[PDB]
RNA sequence: CAUCGGUUCUGGCGGGGGGAUAAAGGCCCAGGGAAUGUGGCUCCUCCGGGAGUGUUAUAGCCCUGGGUGUAAUACCCUCGCCGGGACCGAGGACCGCGCUCUGCAAGGAUGCUGGCGUAAUGGUCACCAGCGACCCGUCUUGAAACACGGACCAAGGAGUCAA
RNA sequence: AGCGAAUGAACUUUAAAUAUGUAAGAAGCCCUUGUUACUUAACUGAACGUGGGCAUUCGAAUGUAUCGACACUAGUGGGCCAUUUUUGGUAAGCAGAACUGGCGAUGCGGGAUGAACCGAACGCGGGGUUAAGGUGCCGGAGUGGACGCUCAUCAGACACCACAAAAGGCGUUAGUACAUCUUGACAGCAGGACGGUGGCCAUGGAAGUCGGAAUCCGCUAAGGACUGUGUAACAACUCACCUGCCGAAUGUACUAGCCCUGAAAAUGGAUGGCGCUCAAGCGU
RNA sequence: GGGAUAACUGGCUUGUGGCGGCCAAGCGUAGCGACGUCGCUUUUUGGAUGCGGCUCUUCCUAUCAUACCGAAGCAGAAUUCGGUAAGCGUUGGAUUGUUCACCCACUAAUAGGGAACGUGAGCUGGACCGUCGUGAGACAGGUUA
RNA sequence: AACGCGACGAUACUACCCGCACGUUGUAGACGUAUAAGAAUAGGCUCCGGCCUCGUAUCCUAGCAGGCGAUUCCUCCGCCGGCCUCGAAGUGGCCGUCGGUAAUUCGCGUAUUGCAAUUUAGACACGCGCGGGAUCAAAUCCUUUGCAGACGACUUAGAUGUG
């Protein structure tokens, strides 16, 4: 009845899209499925994701996939009745969580490699446990948080300022600089945004991110991996530890 | 508010229309 | 309304040299006596057909009971009712223990909660549902809900309206 | 609709113990006790767990279950504040007249009084004076800012609530002039 | 107070009929069905309570035909029999209709008994109480409203006589 | 109704509802032949008569507290309101005809009150039962029963006419249609929201966001030559969209009840009053 | 000269114009149609009015001031709009037959109304006939509320 | 509040208080006029066993309108004293004395009011009587005053004194 929120009807170019996405991702699998030899089920479980790009421009002759879990696992096949080719169904159980395929004409070995020498710093991310402790010096506070040298640094920006407190540093506007404190100095002691040995909060992982400083390592952990041919799957290791469907 | 939720909703169906797809006064003035 | 039971009524068009044996229509109604029962028949017969109540006679009237007055059944009312805007259908659903009953409390709700009158309402359809999965509306469903059982707190006690003082505050808990 | 039943659970710690008479809720932990009485709202408590409690409606309508959704917050922050407590970090500014804030604590009556001199040059004195169970400091931490903490969230709220409207400017430029005392963080003492 | 007549109000009891010769329901008989699944087994953060396979099993239920049965009952309509109360008693030899005919509840109340036999019943004035209740006439109008006359009492006071 | 009958309100086999005129027997119809100054080619027609026919259901029902004719005599010549039908008109009012009904000259019960409403007409009494209307006493009778709805910062208690609508409610209940959901729906939290590209023109400067026009491609899970915040420009945040967690019903527009608003002045007062909230309000 | 009509408003009044086109939910199966927008009034350079006026009582709020709020380039000062509020106060000059407008002055400010067809209480500043003319009227002619 | 109330002083007469003889005295109306927890109602009570819809419960209730006498009973009731208690518009307990008293049973009387006729029976209030204690007053008028005043009214003063 009544006494309900009403929601906005947004002035948007892009709508949702639906079952009819839904279709074109089973087409594109199905169609990606026959054209290659071995399909890699990788996993990256705690990070932002945003350099799989980089990841596909590198393997511009692979075919990777990250979509819907419960999508691409019914679009292997889940059942040894519905699969499209032999044993995708049990592929598609190391296809269980923030996982991911990706269909090569090349050696696993060699793709073993790559995704091992692999690895680029990234952010924190909420719920990582803190590798340092990083505080911010007391004074005037610059866009990097005390970690390059103050004198190679420019100051933070107060249009800043406020997302800053609501963040939740005591900081002030002083003659149009930010500065914990006072701009001289003193007057308070610094902020001790991590400790070392604590889960981050999304709080605590903003205000890394508006600082600009990584403390976390993107790698993607191959779960295992599934050779036509021999229509056999090989687990390498990680699936022996990681939960499974 | 009468005025205002007409407009709203005339509003929200030209925008339907445009996201989906992809005299007097001269003769009086002379 | 009042005491209902159900009435079955066949009614013909009188004989006549050019149409010997008529259709002979038939229909179930709720009236709370026979003679309600033949005029509600014959003015539906009026707004269906093209017979009347003077070139026509009642071939049979007949009180249907229940077949099992002592279970508990679930009734799906489809009625048309006519309000300040138009003709209205509604689908209402009723636990009751008969068809005679589930109409008593359809017309005592539409009263209630649409001031509906017993002319402004038409039963068109009346439908014992014959099993769970066909229930489609909660409370309803609350009511067939499985293991179901609740206390009834507050229970103000029955005290004769004559006893106009008491010695001992009453209690509302058994 | 008159819905059958609606329940609805709170559970306690281990370091706990709730002691609810027939709507009085009186929650003991390591911080303190307190007690608040809901008996303005229909409800029957039960055990349903060892260390869960139950609140439940019969033949109620969707206000009634409304209120077992606020019953249960309730009862929750009051948990919470025997457990950790609660805590608001508050901070004063001024751009010319520095604020003054004087915090003591008087034997009568056992309560907090607070008092802002120089708030924009006024020579007035405000004395704002805390709900019973509210402690409030000057920490040195941070310069220009005041810790109001306690068991109360509701107490600690409305204290903190008052010395930020007790501290309002009048007829001047709301764009221009931003002296006042503010409510900066919220939380826990644990 | 008892026995009666007239009117009337209000309780109980004994049958009859009808209806789908109620519908149900109990109880046997046969045939199907299913779930808000009667036991078991698997799993299960085990005082406990749940998910899965599992349809009469250590509970039952639904539908259909048959019997018992012309069952019971409700409901509608009917034929009677007892109880309590109220108000009334008109007429004054016989005739008449009758019946249950030594007689009678049959064309209208008699029998028995008590206190008092006087303000006791009853009636009239004054007041109280409950309810009810615009100040009369004239005039106009469809009607009101308005207007007119009314300080009180006594006597007089207005369709008559002749052609 | 049909046009699988023809033809096309002006079509019809048939035929509604609704009021309405005439007639329903001895106070009769005919048939038959005598007259006539009428008439006809004519004992031929018309009128005046004879005979017959049914006296019993003699020509439907129902009522019938009698009807008709003559003569004489008194008071009367106004209208008001309303239903239905009907003509005209206005912004709305309203005006005019026809029928019937209430008032006169009419008392009584009810509607608190009252020309126009509901019931019912009248000698004086006793008893019984009802109408309209009522049963929280005032006030005789129910704080009767069953199912629901409603909380009003002067509700409502029969006014439904006005204000007043395609009106305003994030009040509440019931319903209709359409759409999405273990191929994970709504809300949320943690993340992505990228590249050609500081896309073309203009401006001192304008990079998605002072302006004009187009408004594409790739990667795709998806991302607008961008929805807002922000810089002098950047930068940065955010939205759109997408993924992971959660886990089961949601959510858009209409409809129907009750409730709030939809306009108010001036001595202090009115559902009759007190007062009434699972009512002493509303519907059956 | 005759006839009808013979007072009249009484949940009346108040802030947002009318005409035509487009659009338009319903209804309806063409007709009706709210809000907006466009065209006319309407744009490219900054006197009207033809019964009035004083003292006192009371009421309303449709609030001028005083009190408190929300918003505004609201720096301060002075303000503007709006909200709650009637407790408390609430004018004078010039001109005109009078009134308002405009203007001029103090003042915190110098608001608007009701006392119910007699607009609080008190006070002040004609129609009928007759004669004679008819292209218009006259009468110290009569009668009368 | 001149028809709301409280505290206190003095109260001559009358009879102020005390006991009964009562009243042909009044009463919107005796007839067992019997009964103190508080508090909650989505909770409570308790003797701590348990109990709670239910005041349709508890107390009291026999005797010539309630006589007289016994076996047996220490239970109930009332009046006076003492110690305390109750003030929201004022009472109850404990002790004591004194009087009455079916928990059981029995005896001697009831008649005749004549077949019903309010079973005149309670309380408070008021009034006449005795015999016991006690008390022994004011106001108004008059004169005067002027803190007052239309007239009333009001503040004052007249008994041996600061008159």
């Amino acid at each position: 009845p009544k006494s309900k929120r009403a929601r906005v009807y947004h002035l948007i170019q892009v709508n949702k899209k639906g079952r009819e996405a839904k279709e074109r991702l089973f087409s594109n699998i199905r169609e990606t499925i026959p054209k290659y030899q071995h399909c890699f089920v990788f996993s990256v479980d705690n990070m932002r994701n945003n350099y799989l790009k980089d990841v596909r421009h590198e393997l511009n002759d692979c075919r990777i996939f990250f979509g819907k879990t419960k999508l691409m696992a019914r679009a292997l096949g889940t059942t040894p009745e519905e699969e499209q080719a032999d044993g995708l169904h049990r592929l598609t159980r190391y296809l269980t969580g923030t996982v991911g395929l990706l269909f090569t004409n090349r050696d696993p070995a060699d793709i073993e490699s790559y995704f091992s020498n692999l690895s680029q710093v990234d952010f924190a991310r909420a719920g990582t446990v803190a590798p340092r402790t990083v505080t911010v010096p007391t004074g005037i506070v610059y866009s990097t948080g005390g970690e390059v040298p103050p004198e190679h640094d420019v100051p933070v920006s107060h249009t800043l300022e406020p997302e800053l407190r609501r963040l939740g540093m005591p900081v002030r506007m002083i003659k149009g600089k930010v500065c914990l404190g006072d701009e001289k100095g003193e007057a308070s002691e610094g902020y001790t945004i991590c400790k070392e040995g604590e889960v981050l909060d999304s709080r605590q992982t903003r205000l890394l991110k508006l600082f600009s400083i990584c403390l976390s390592e993107f790698k993607v952990s191959l779960l295992g991996y599934w050779n036509s041919a021999s229509g056999e799957v090989t687990e390498l290791e990680a699936g022996k530890t990681r939960p499974k469907r | 508010r009468h005025a205002q939720k007409i407009q709203m909703r005339k509003a929200i169906k030209q925008h339907e229309e445009r996201n989906v797809k992809g005299t007097a006064k001269a003769l009086s003035s002379q | 309304m009042g005491r209902l039971q159900e009435y079955q009524v066949i009614g013909r068009h009188l004989p006549t040299e050019a149409n010997p044996n008529p259709a002979l229509y038939r229909m179930r109604i709720f009236a709370p006596n026979e003679v309600v029962a033949k005029s509600r028949f014959w003015y539906f017969l009026r707004g269906l057909k093209k017979v009347k109540k003077a070139t026509g006679e009642i071939v049979s009237v007949n009180v249907i009971s229940e077949k099992h007055p002592l279970k508990v059944k679930n009734f799906g009312i489809w009625l048309r009712y006519d309000s300040r805007s138009g003709t209205h259908n509604m689908y209402k659903e009723y636990r009751e223990t008969s068809r005679v009953a589930a109409v008593e409390a359809m017309y005592a709700d539409m009263a209630a909660r649409h001031r509906a009158r017993f002319r402004s309402i038409h039963i068109l359809k009346v439908v014992e549902l014959e099993k769970t999965e066909d229930v489609k509306r909660p409370y309803i469903k609350q009511l067939v809900a499985k293991n179901l059982s609740f206390p009834l707190p507050h229970r103000v006690p029955k005290i004769s309206t004559k006893k106009i003082f008491s010695a001992k505050r009453p209690s509302t808990f058994s | 609709m008159r819905y059958i039943h609606s329940e609805e659970t709170i559970p306690v710690p281990e370091n706990l113990k709730v002691s609810i008479k027939s709507r009085l809720v009186t929650v003991e932990g390591p911080r303190g006790k307190l007690q608040k009485d809901l008996s303005h709202i229909a409800v029957n408590f039960s055990v349903v767990k060892k260390g869960v409690i139950g609140l439940e409606i019969h033949h109620g309508s969707r206000k009634d279950v409304a209120a077992l959704r606020t019953v249960r917050t309730i009862i929750n922050n009051m948990i919470i504040g025997v457990t950790k407590g609660f805590k608001y970090k508050m901070r004063y500014v001024y751009a010319h007249f520095p604020i003054n804030v004087n915090v003591e604590k008087n034997a009568e009556t056992g309560c907090y009084e607070v008092e802002i001199r120089n708030f924009i040059g006024e020579k007035i004195v405000r004395k704002v004076v805390m709900a019973p169970g509210v402690e409030v400091e000057i920490s040195k931490a941070q310069k220009d800012e005041l810790i109001l903490s306690g068991n109360s969230l509701e107490a600690v709220s409305q204290s903190a609530a008052d010395i930020q409207q007790i501290c309002k400017v009048r007829n001047k430029d709301i764009r221009k002039f931003l002296d006042g005392i503010y409510v900066s963080e919220k939380g826990n003492i644990v």
